[PDB]
């Protein structure tokens, strides 16, 4: 009995209220709520931000989400030392999304565009890709460089 | 519960302002005056005296003007009607469907109340020369588009298409796409093989655009 | 509820006694209850309007603050206090 | 630790992105002669030089 | 020059608005910052 939640959602870990820029205030929630407490009322939702892009591609989606995270690379990335530069970080955050959907880099994400079977087979993979090919029949071509 | 019961014809009055102004970018009909309306006006029209709202006189009906029927040659104007009870079964959406049947037009549109059940799914696509459309009240407060990250999506006719192959030389698709049921993409309701500009904005050159297809 | 019954001092549960009564008794031993059970574990701003609080009261004065909440074109909601008793009010 | 560690990432960020180029049409294009972007960095200038 | 959506010139109005992009804007502003770059030199004779 008591356990049950008597009013709030049933996502945030918790939250803080903070001192925003020079003299003023906002708080920051720590979730996975997102756009129900975007639509939560009494807070303008114009303008927010949040993390783990790929739930950001749940509700903006596509192009918003590639702004996010070309946006968060950029950051964290931007204190510890040195210079990225912008030009490589936004064709990184590209070749991932103009998919349509955000995916890439893993094993289970490497497969979405690319056909060839033997640099795939290279990368990560042994037995399942060649007796797949060959399963299904395929064909494609030897074009790129590996 | 007066408190909680003034959320909701808050939230619903912001609810009808989004599907408003989402009829407007379309091409259609309308005025500022419409997708404009203070607490004021919402109460007398669609909530009765004795304080609680309506549904189903919510309903109305807009057309397209102008450059919209010349650009796009095939179109015309729809008809929306709005839900009753969170629960989805036949019940209304049979003669919702009749109603599509004898008055013609394109895409009857219908907002959701809460709950969705495969019942109500039985036929969604129907009909040969159109098809509908469902939104859900819950996810619609405001407008994604012009939220904070996301800019403008032109959308552009069958004329633009050919040409922009005609630009760089290419073969049609192969473009960047995007999926749809992405509620950007049903947000503006893109066919199959649609073609979106898309004006993008970050600090390196500034303003810069790219294209991106509707898979 | 955590019981116990003397002599072989187990525990006592609550049974489901014949038509009505409701009883309890240790396991696998004569006994019988209930007696009751029981358990338990753990100002410068002013305005002129009048006062909703009555006991003799019916107070004139009060106090109030602004801030704007909701929507933007949500109206104003106003807050009310009152000097005698010090009640805090809400209604927008 | 750390050591052992650098190999893998950069490693496995390249198999992705390894083969890309830039065509004289001006567009980056993929091996699949699809088209990822139609100008670099919406400029088109190269930060080596 | 201009070019207005497909295969159209624009007149005398949308530069300023700029909402049919076409991009090379990257070599346009490059001439205007190059432009007004000298102008702020020239203005600072003015006042010199
Ligand atoms: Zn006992």
């Amino acid at each position: 009995l008591p356990d049950v939640v008597v009013k709030g959602l049933p996502d945030i870990s918790r939250a803080v209220i903070n001192i925003r820029d020079d003299g003023k205030r906002e708080l920051l929630v720590e979730g996975y709520g997102l756009r129900d407490v975007m639509c939560t009322d009494g807070v303008i939702g114009s303008r927010t931000t949040t993390n783990h892009v790929l739930e950001v591609f749940s509700v903006l989606g596509i192009e918003a989400a590639r702004y996010s995270i070309i946006r968060e690379i950029n950051y964290t990335m931007s204190n510890h030392g040195m210079s990225v530069d912008p030009r490589h970080i936004q064709l990184l955050g590209d070749v991932m999304t103009y998919k349509g959907e955000v995916l890439g880099i893993t094993r289970f994400g490497l497969s979405k565009m690319r056909d060839s079977v033997l640099q795939l087979a290279s990368f990560e993979k042994t037995t399942d890709h060649l007796f797949d090919a060959a399963f299904y029949m395929k064909k494609d071509a030897v074009e790129g460089v590996s | 519960m007066d408190q909680e019961n003034e959320r909701n014809i808050s939230r619903l009055w912001r609810a009808f302002r989004t599907v408003k102004e989402m009829v407007k970018d379309r091409g259609y009909f309308i005025t500022q005056e419409e997708v404009e309306l203070p607490l004021e006006d919402f109460k007398a029209k669609y909530c009765d005296s004795m304080g609680r709202p309506q549904r189903k006189m919510m309903s109305f009906q807009a057309n397209p003007t102008e450059e919209s029927i010349s650009k796009f040659p095939d179109m015309g104007s729809l008809w929306v009607e709005f839900c009753d009870e969170p629960s989805v079964g036949v019940k209304t959406m049979k003669t919702f469907v009749i109603h599509i049947q004898e008055k013609n037009f394109q895409t009857g549109i219908f907002v959701y109340q809460n709950n969705i059940t495969p019942s109500a799914m039985k036929l969604v696509p129907s009909i040969p020369p159109a098809t509908i459309e469902t939104f859900n009240e819950a996810a619609l407060v405001v407008n994604i588009t012009h939220h904070e990250l996301v800019p403008k999506h032109i959308r552009l006719s069958s004329d633009e298409k050919r040409e922009l192959l005609k630009r760089y030389r290419l073969k049609e698709s192969q473009l960047p796409r995007i999926q749809r049921a992405d509620p950007v993409a049903l947000y503006l309701g893109l066919k199959r093989g649609e073609v979106v500009k898309i004006i993008r904005k970050s600090e390196t050159s500034g303003r810069y655009a790219s294209y991106r297809i509707c898979m | 509820m955590l019981s116990f019954c003397p002599s072989c001092n187990n525990m006592l549960l609550i049974t489901s006694g014949d038509s009505g009564v409701y009883t309890l008794a240790c396991r696998s031993c004569p006994y019988e209850f209930p007696i009751e059970g029981i358990e338990i574990y753990d100002n410068v701003d002013q305005t002129k309007t009048q006062c909703p609080n009555y006991d003799t009261c019916g107070g004139e004065s009060a106090y109030f603050f602004q801030l704007q909440i909701r929507s933007a074109d949500e109206p104003m909601t106003t807050f009310y206090k009152c000097v005698n008793c010090g009640h805090r009010w809400k209604e927008n | 630790v750390k050591t052992a560690e650098t190999g893998y990432m950069s490693r496995r960020l390249m198999k992705s992105l390894e083969d890309l180029s830039c065509q004289y049409d001006n567009t980056v294009r993929t091996s699949a002669n699809g088209i990822v972007q139609f100008t670099y960095g919406g400029d088109g200038l190269d930060p080596l030089e | 020059v201009r070019y207005d959506n497909s295969g159209c010139l624009v007149k005398r109005e949308d530069l300023n608005k700029a909402e049919y992009v076409d991009q090379y804007d990257a070599e346009r502003d490059f001439y205007h910052s190059l432009r007004e770059y000298i102008n702020g030199k020239a203005t600072a004779l003015a006042n010199l």
